[PDB]
Formats: C-alpha cells, structure tokens, sequence
C-alpha cells in the first residue's frame, strides 16, 4: 500500500527516525528521512518497514516546533492528514500533513511499540530479562574486579589487589622479593582501577627492552589494549591535535623517551593522567647533594598525577634507607629528611628483634616489653600485654592482638609491602636425584686432543669448553658427527621416558641446537613427541608448542629448549624435570629451577641430574649439592661465594683430576652459607610480612573466589547470549570453544570478535594452561560489551505469547512488566556498587494482581509459545484499548516497589559509607600516613552518593503480552 | 602463487609432527585417513590492516599473506605407508631440499 | 506447507513473462576472470538475480543481516540470502518477434 508521502520507520534502526515515501516502482519503494535527508529504497516483498500513523489521543509535534492533539484523521489515496487542536496556541481544527512531522519520535515505553508492525522475538525478550537480572546481581557482587585476571588464586596477591584497588589515588612502593609476582599484583590493581571506573587515563613508563612484554601481559592477562607512543606516533599525533596525548586513554612509554625534549615532558605532565606506574625504580639513583636528571622527570610526573605506583627491588642486602630516595617521592611532606628515617630504622631495629622473639616463642622480660609499651602510647596495655607473654590459655589470641596493634602502629607498613619467600606457604618440596655415568672413551680422546691443541687459551675458556663435551666432539670428529649414539645420557633419558610413559617430563638443555638434535634422536629411534621452546621462535609458534604440551595424554610427552622460560602461567601439571646440562652461574640455575618451582604445583618436584663421571659436571654437582644446598633449597648465597671463589674454582674446572683442596673449599662454602643465612634471618621484618600477607580474611576471600568460580549459570547464559547474537560456537571438545562470527550476526562488526575466530575456556586452570585462549568471566570485555549492546538496544523489549491452559478463561490477559530503576551519575563516582540499573518484574492480571511471587519466571516461560507475525500483529491491536487501562493498575504498585528499593538502597549506602569513613578516620587517629585529601574524598563521595540516589528514577524497559487461548 | 611452507594456519602440531621442514611426509611414516599429506597455503589479498594492527601482527608474527590452507589430505578411510615421493618443478629458482 | 491441488498449465503471455523477470541481461559477459565478482549487466548479475553471498551487497558497503530491504547505492544489489539467486528469472527484449520452435516444428 505504498503511496508517495507516507511516513515509515525502520523496525531496527529507529535511531534514524521517521521517513517519507518519495518514489515507487514495480519492485521498490523509496523513503526520504528528513532526520538526515538520505533516501533508502526497499523491496516491496517481505516489507521490513513500519507504517507510522497516529490515533485519537496522541500528542504530536510539527516541524515548526509547536505541538498538538489529534482527534481525527482522514485517509485518501494512501496519505494521512492529521486534524486536531494545536496546544501551544489553543487553535482547534489545525491540519498537519504527515510529511511535516518531526524526526524526534523515539522508542517510547513499549506500551507504544504495540503498533510498530512486526514485534521482536520472545527468546530475545527472555535474554533481555535474564541479562538485566544477571547484570544487576553481578554488579553488586562483593568481589568485583578479582576474577577475570589470568592468574592463580594466590592469597597475598588477592590481598594486595583487594586493599589497593579500593583506595583513592593510591601511592605505594612495591618492593616484593624477586620472582613472587610484583607485576602480577600491579596488573590486578590496574584491572580494578580501570574496571571500577576510578581511572580512565593511565601512563606506564617502562625501559624499552621490556615494553613489548608489558604490551603482551596487559593484552593477554587483562584484556587491555595499550597504545604505544614512539617518536613517529608522537609526530603523527602532533599533526592531528594540539596535545598528541589526548587521542588515547592508556599509554605506554619509556623513561628515556620521556626525557627527549622539554616540551615533550611538559605535554606528558599536562596529559591529565589518573594513574602512573613505573617499574624497577631502584634504577633511579638519587643523591641528597646531586639528584640525577633522570629522577627529576619522574619527580615532575609524580606531582601532576594523583595515583602513582612504583615497582622496585631491594638488592645487595641493604635496608629501606636506600629506598628513601623513592619514599621521598611518595609522601614528600611526611618523608622529608633522611636522618630522621635513619633514626627511625635504628630505634625500630630492637623492636623488630623483640617481636621476632615474641612470635618465635620466647618469653620477653619486662624491661623489653616496656619499650613496645612506650611505642603504643596508651594506658590499658598491661593486662593484654602480660597475657600474651605468660602463655595463658588465650596467649595465641593475645599474641594476635599484639601483632595486630603493632601493624597499626608501624610507621610505614601501610605504604610499603614486602612479601618474602619465608613468610609465604605453598611452595612444593624439592628432592634431588643424581646419576653417575661413565665418560665414554670417544670424549676422553676428543678432549685430550683439545688439550694439546689448546696451547694458548685462557683457563676461563678451557673450562667453558670442557663444560659441554657435545661442542668439542664437533671440532675433532667433524661437525654433525653422530655423537647421539654413544653418549650414555641419551640412553638414560630414553630408558627413563619409556619406563615412565605416563609422566610429563621437563628436560632442560643449554642451547637450541642440542635441543633439535635431541628431538631428532628421540623421534628417529624412539618416536618421542617433543616440542622445542627456544628464543628463535615467534610468540604464536611457541604458544602452539605449549598448547601441544598441555594436551592431557595425547600431546607432547616431553618439551623444551634453551633458557627462554618466562612463561608466567606455569606447567602446574608437570612435576618431573631432568637437567640435561648445568649452567655456569648460580642465577641461571635458580631461575631454571624457578620456572617450575611456583605456588600451585601438583606435587613435589623430582630433579634428575645425569652427569658424566670425572668431568666438570662431577665437580659442579658436588659444589652445588653438599656445599650450597642449591638444589633442595633456594637461598641466594650463590653469587657472593661464586665471586669469592671464581679464580680458585676455575682450576678445579679445567682439571677435575686435582681433587685435594676441594673439600676445604666446600666447608668454606658452607661457612659462607651459614653466615649469609644468619644475617638474612636476623634482618627479617616479620611485622611487615604479617601485614603484607593479609591473613585469614585474605584466605577467606581466596576461597570465596574459589567457590564463586564454579558458576555454571554463567556458561548457560553465555551460550544463549552468543547464539542469539548470531555467533557460531564450534565445540572443539576439550573445554575449548571456538567463536566465529556468522552471516546473521546482529552488529556490523563486533568490537572484540574477528572473522578468524577466538578460542575461549571457562575453567581457570585451563586458562592457566592455555594462554592462547580468552578466560571468560562476568568481567570479561566480551560479556560486558554484549551486555551494553543488549541493554542499550531495544531488542527483546516487546513480544507477545499465547498460553493454552484449559483451566483458565479464553482471552484473559496477563502482563509481564519489567521496570528498571536507574540513577544518572558519572561513572567516576562508582554509583553502581549501590544502585545499578535494577529490574522490577510484575505480572499483572486484569485486576492488577501480581502473581510473580507465586509464578516463577522460568517455569512460566517454558510452557509458552509464539504466534505468527501477521495474525499476531493485529491480535495485539485487539487489546490496544485494554492495555491502556492495564497501565494504571500497575501505576499504584510501581511507586510502592520503587520507594522500597530506593529506601533500602539509601539505607545500605549510609551504613556502609559511614562505617568505611569511620574506619578511615580511626586510621588517621591511629596512623600518621592518611592524608586529608583522602578523608575529604570519601566524605564528598558519600554526600554525592546520597544526593544522586535521592534523584533516582524508574522506566519501562520490557513488556510482554500474554493471551490465553484454547484453539 | 601458493606456497608449500610448513607454516599452516590453525593446525595442531600433531599434523606437522610427521612433516619435514620442506613440507613433505617422511619416507616410511605410517599415515591414516584425514592426515595432511602435504602442506600448501592459499594467498590472501587486500587485508588492509590498520597500522597498529600491523604492528601487532609484526610482534605476534601473524601472516596476512596466508590465513587459508590448500593442503592435501589423505582420502577418507585409506591408510598405508609412504614408500616413494617425486617432485616435478616447472620453473623453481633452485632445486628444493627434497629435490 | 499448504494443502493444494490442480496444477494448471497454459500459454505464457508476454506481460506475465515481463512480470517474472527482475532485469535485462544486456551483455553476454559473465565475470571479469581477474576479480571473480560478476558482470554489472551479464548472464550473471547481482542487481538482477541476487547477492552472491548471504545478506551482503556486491561492493561490500552493506553486509549485515540487520538490513533486509535496502539496495546498496553503489551496487544496485539488494542484501538478502543467496538462495533467491535460485528462483529469480531474467528476460531479454527481442527486437524481432521470434517463433517458438515447439509450436511450429
Ligand atoms: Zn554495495
């Protein structure tokens, strides 16, 4: 019935507004859209377009801005002319040609969409309602921001993230021990600050050699795309804008890059960063009489950015005094004089000692205890002070109250976190296995020849060559000589693997060439599946090899090549490792053993060291095992003794025949070990470590997350969501889904999706084993994206359904009404903790009686069925006059339910916000590091929350009509 | 031109295990239905990747030229031993390893 | 599926044949042999018979299913499912009226 001049809207992109018929041919019709002025031509058949007509009682607006009230409309030759009373002038009998209607006819509360022609589906209405329910419940979940990160659930990490991510403008120095996960806690804190809306602009400054590492870590672990800014990018952004740094929210850059020009550093300091993060800040040397030009640029940055995180190391066994140069940067007024800090650390040293005696299980003389009593400046200290020391029944709880009070009285522990490998439980024990092999005669002959031919060469290089026999047999027996046939180590390796076929074994060698030769020999003489992991490979190929190695029982049994390691997520399923060779320096030895020796392993570690009899290997095994205890224990004595013994030991390497003098070197090594151990145990700040590990509340949080991580409703909602959106989901089978778009996807391009597809896993352990997959949680960008896509659009907001129930009258009306309570506030305030968009379901009858409390949603939805487009279309209009009368029925109950929800939310707000503000005030009353700005921020945030909550409103989001038939 | 390289998109390393670096099965290998007889890559054009996307590709190593595989597979339900291989090159700049 | 009966056969009038046809095929060319997209006016033409691939126009301006009646401004091909390319017939306007061999020989 298309006729030139009619108004039509698109059922889907109504954001275009009204259109106007301006041409018609045999197959097509053309709509002009005055909102933009464009024309769109559609095929007459299947007609996915909607007639826009109005009925008596509607108020409409004309192109001149005035509005009116329609009372009667004539139609002739397909065109409508509206007749009614112009309301702004009170003129009756006013005519408005439909061509002159405005475009600002937006998707009214769906009791208006009944007359839009084809209406949405009923499974998208189901997804719409389920989505609002799940999103509402999950936004208020207590531990938001702590499940989507691709990490192990390590207690101290979760504790640090929980504590720091909730602070305002956090300024902290992370001096965690090397290898514990400093950057992991940093990334978690970043994930919280970005997810909570507290921050939008972030700047991370990293040495260039680590820039790519950061790029991948934030991308693969935290789903965060940073824009790298180099000189080229800086120039192309200088052309596009006055300030180049306004084009991206998240920026990585180098500190050397930051110092290039002065206008560069000022533009950087003016980019209004919310957070700044600088790793390895110990490289910033500062002298009281001469601070470097390097430190000055960070000091300039940290003054223009509220929150600033510094990651660092505390090496060479020195104290936090070396840290003053950086403490001065965190709180320059609180920490402003070195000497006072020196006095503080010296006068606290006895206190630290006395604490170590307390917690070690010793009695503390009154003379000792009346110095801690001097520290805690109170007067009812005595009874609790003595109960802890007499070893009464509650001596444990009195010790715990003492330590708790100590942490609250420590001068720095709130701003400094040092977790040690001694203050953390979970590491597996390590047992050693040594195997003495006969040196084959081919090597004796090959090395004595190198000895003769080795006339003019340093003993250092004599020891570097004789270390690895494989690489001297390639100079005298010719390159590529088949040395893999007589070396007994190879036979031992094969025999052990073929005898332990049901065990995954990690085999470490020095260089990739030897690894390729090992793969070739294991394949061509025993068919052993082994993936190589060397520096020459790309990230995707090595990831592929890790994937193969992760196959439970059908993949590679063995692995591995040169150093590389660095794989954050570890092989927690692997518990047996063999050292095909031994490194030179003890740091490489401890890092190699470190790659597996991590918290979260399956079982204890079995280390197998096959070494040739009477060679440098035989020397080094003796040095490492009896002397340093470096295999079974991890104490970092190696470097000091190695430097103190280097020139002597060289001779013991270049000539393993001379055995005398060795055993005294070994006793010297054990003496050095004992001295270093003693000094380190006597340097432990056990109070700082107790404040660092979070304790029982942190373990409780970690187990609450371990129990929240089995949500199967999440997977069941996900499948529905994607499938409805039109995302093909190929089930590979081994807990991995491959998502690929489809011809029927619902959006031009989906932000995260690509045509090549992405693999996902819902199990945290699989994610920790397969870093090539996306770890899907409630906080994953894919889900949040789809959520915004549905809850912002209007699909799933209106449908009709029939019910066949003999026990009800024909033509009865049940009306599902989904109101949404919302507040309008900037996301920076984080109102969503207290009032996200909240659904309010109501199942009205003809009398306005609610049945939802009696009739659950799922059960009711199951037994319902849809109609066909056409008959249903006017079947809706059959009750157009009825639904209007249905609305006032709910009008009286919506105000009661709303006022109940608002009242409850405002109550929860004032209690929790006053309890937290009181806690922070108590801290200011108990700790000197809490700033005025902090308390002001919380007070203003509480006031703003009560204010924005006092103006919250409701709106009709969804509406489903139900009509019972028996036909 | 299509390529014979062993770098084949979205194939598990199981399938590559039996292929040499040149992309030809090892003489004497036991095969089964569905295994990849030889590796071939179909060229892809007009990728038009964004410059940041190009940088990401560079670090990751993803190849715009590939993304499609024309690799021959063993016919369904036939399984035997590869006894012989022959290579016929019309133009080739130099004789291939296998050649 | 409807419940039908009585399949009827009769002479096709020229106006009915014009009714079935969606477009004129002017040139005998089919495809460019270089880019395998079909000819603008050829035995194989997207604007007459249908889109090659489901719900996406020839030039590639409109590809989503959200659009079901739009006809791309650049390529006059409407975005629908390629199955229609199985039912759309074309027509040729002959300059000289030609005899139907069946009714003659
Ligand atoms: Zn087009």
């Amino acid at each position: 019935p298309f006729t030139l001049g009619q108004r039509w809207i698109s059922d889907t992109e109504s954001e275009l507004g009204l259109g106007t018929v301006v041409a018609v041919d045999a197959r097509t019709v053309t709509l002009l859209f005055p909102s933009t002025g464009e024309n769109r031509l559609y095929a007459r058949s299947d007609s996915p377009v909607t007639r826009v007509m109005f009925n008596p009682g509607d108020t409409i607006t004309s192109h001149d801005g005035w509005q009116m009230q329609v009372e009667e409309v004539k139609e002739e030759n397909g065109l409508l002319t509206y007749i009614g009373t112009r309301l702004d002038t009170e003129e009756s009998g006013v005519a408005l040609r439909e061509v002159f209607l405005d475009s600002k006819l937006v998707f009214s509360k769906p009791q208006d969409r009944l007359f839009a022609g084809q209406i949405d589906r009923m499974d998208r209405f189901a997804l719409r309602y389920r989505a609002r329910k799940y999103s509402s419940e999950q936004f208020r979940m207590p531990y938001s921001g702590l499940r989507g990160q691709r990490t192990s659930l390590i207690p101290h990490q979760l504790n640090i993230a929980h504590d720091v991510g909730r602070r305002h403008a956090p300024r902290v120095l992370l001096a965690d021990e090397v290898g514990l996960g400093k950057t992991i806690e940093a990334g978690m804190i970043l994930h919280q600050q970005l997810l909570s809306g507290a921050a939008e602009r972030v700047l991370i400054i990293v040495p260039e050699t680590l820039q790519h590492q950061w790029l991948v870590e934030m991308l693969r672990r935290f789903n965060l795309r940073f824009a790298l800014f180099d000189d080229e990018r800086y120039a192309e952004a200088q052309h596009d804008a006055y300030n180049p740094f306004d084009t991206e929210q998240l920026v990585i850059c180098s500190l050397d890059f930051a110092r290039r020009s002065k206008q560069r550093l000022e533009h950087l300091c003016e980019a209004e960063w919310d957070l700044l993060v600088v790793d390895e800040a110990h490289h910033l040397v500062w002298s009281e009489d001469a601070p470097s030009r390097e430190y000055q640029a960070i000091e300039q940055l940290a003054e223009h950015v509220p929150g600033v995180l510094l990651l660092t190391a505390t090496p060479e066994q020195l104290g936090m005094e070396s840290h003053f140069a950086r403490l001065r940067l965190l709180d320059p007024n609180r920490f402003h004089d070195f000497a006072q800090f020196v006095e503080e650390q010296k006068n606290y040293r006895p206190v630290a000692d006395a604490v170590a005696m307390l917690l070690a299980g010793n009695k503390l003389s009154n003379d000792e205890l009346n110095m801690l009593g001097e520290m805690i400046g109170e007067q009812d200290i005595e009874p609790l002070l003595q109960a802890a020391n007499s070893d009464s029944e509650d001596a444990q709880s009195a010790r715990q109250e003492l330590v708790s009070m100590l942490m609250d009285r420590h001068g720095t522990s709130r701003v400094l976190f040092r977790n040690t490998r001694n203050g953390v439980k979970g590491f597996p024990k390590r047992e050693l296995h040594t195997i003495k092999l006969p040196l084959p005669t081919q090597y004796q002959t090959a090395i004595k020849v190198s000895g003769i031919m080795g006339a003019r060469k340093s003993a250092e290089d004599r020891a570097r060559d004789m270390l690895y026999p494989e690489r001297i047999y390639q100079e005298f027996e010719g390159d590529n000589a088949t040395w893999w046939n007589f070396d007994p180590r190879v036979e031992w390796l094969m025999g052990y693997l073929t005898s332990h076929r049901s065990q995954k074994v990690l085999v470490i060698c020095a260089k990739a060439a030897t690894a390729l030769q090992l793969e070739q020999v294991l394949r061509e003489r025993e068919g052993i599946r082994a993936a190589v992991f060397h520096e020459g490979m790309s990230i995707i190929e090595r990831d592929r090899a890790a994937a193969w190695f992760a196959e439970e029982d059908t993949g590679a049994q063995v692995l591995l090549c040169s150093e590389i390691g660095s794989e954050g997520r570890n092989f927690q399923f692997a518990s047996h490792m063999v050292m095909f060779d031994l490194p030179f320096n003890p740091d490489l030895l401890e890092q190699r053993i470190g790659r597996l020796d991590r918290i979260g392993q399956a079982h204890d570690i079995q280390i197998h060291v096959p070494y040739l009899e009477k060679t440098a290997q035989s020397v080094l095994v003796r040095w490492y095992h009896e002397g340093l205890d470096a295999f079974e224990h991890t104490c970092p004595t190696g470097r000091t003794i190695y430097d103190s013994v280097y020139n002597d030991l060289i001779n013991y390497l270049a000539s393993p025949d001379q055995t005398e003098g060795f055993d005294d070197l070994i006793k010297n090594c054990r003496e050095q070990h004992e001295a270093l151990k003693a000094q380190l145990e006597q340097g432990r700040d056990r109070l700082l470590e107790i404040h660092s590990n979070g304790g029982e509340k942190a373990q409780a949080l970690a187990e609450s997350i371990e129990e929240q991580d089995d949500d199967t409703n999440l997977i069941a909602f996900a499948m529905n969501l994607f499938d409805i959106i039109g995302i093909n989901q190929d089930d590979r089978g081994d807990n991995m889904i491959v998502l690929t778009p489809s011809d029927h996807m619902l959006v031009p391009d989906f932000p995260g999706l690509s045509e090549d597809g992405i693999t996902i896993t819902f199990d945290r352990e699989v994610a920790l084993a397969r870093e090539d997959a996306q770890f899907i949680t409630w906080e994953h960008p894919l889900i949040r994206n789809g959520l915004d896509l549905i809850l912002s659009g209007d699909t799933g907001s209106s449908t009709i359904s029939l019910l066949k129930n003999k026990a009800l009258p024909v033509g009865t009306l049940l009306v599902e009404l989904i109101y949404v309570v919302e507040a309008q506030a900037p996301k920076q305030l984080q109102l969503n903790r207290f009032l996200p968009p909240t659904p309010v379901r109501m199942l009205l009858d003809k009398n306005g009686n609610n049945l939802a409390a009696q009739v659950e949603f799922e059960t009711f939805n199951r037994q319902l069925n849809a109609v066909n487009r056409h008959t249903g279309s006017k079947l809706v209009n059959a009750v157009q006059q009825d639904v209007h009368a249905i609305l006032q029925l709910g009008e009286a109950q919506i105000e009661k339910s709303a006022r109940a929800l608002i009242d409850a939310a405002r109550n929860e707000a004032d209690e929790k916000l006053s309890a937290e503000l009181s806690r922070l005030e108590a801290l200011r009353a108990v700790n000197p590091n809490i700033r005025d700005d902090e308390l002001t921020a919380i007070e203003s945030n509480r006031q703003q929350v009560m204010e924005s909550l006092d103006q919250a409103g409701w709106r009709l989001d969804a509406l489903r009509l139900i009509v019972v038939t028996h036909q | 031109p299509e390529e014979i390289t062993a770098d084949i998109p979205n194939v598990g390393e199981a399938a590559l295990s039996k292929l040499d670096e040149s992309g030809i099965v090892y003489i004497g290998a036991e095969v089964t239905g569905g295994d990849i007889l030889v590796g071939k890559v179909t060229p892809k054009g007009e990728t038009q990747l964004t410059p940041e996307e190009k940088l990401l590709r560079a670090i990751f190593g993803e190849k715009a030229s590939d993304v499609k595989d024309s690799s021959l597979r063993v016919p369904n339900g036939v399984s035997g031993t590869v006894i012989d291989v022959q290579v016929f090159t019309r133009d080739g700049v130099e004789k291939d390893k296998r050649a | 599926t409807e419940e039908f009966d009585a399949i009827k056969i009769a002479l096709a009038s020229p106006d009915m044949i014009r009714s079935w046809s969606f477009g004129e095929v002017k040139k005998p060319e089919t495809i460019n042999y270089r880019t395998f997209k079909p000819e603008r006016d050829g035995l194989f033409c997207a604007r007459i018979f249908g889109p090659v691939k489901d719900y996406e126009c020839l030039c590639g301006k409109y590809k989503r299913l959200k659009h079901r009646g739009v006809i791309c401004e650049k390529c006059g091909v409407e975005v629908t499912q390629t199955k229609v390319r199985r039912e759309r017939m074309g027509h040729i306007e002959l300059a000289s009226p030609t005899a139907h061999i069946w009714f003659l020989k």
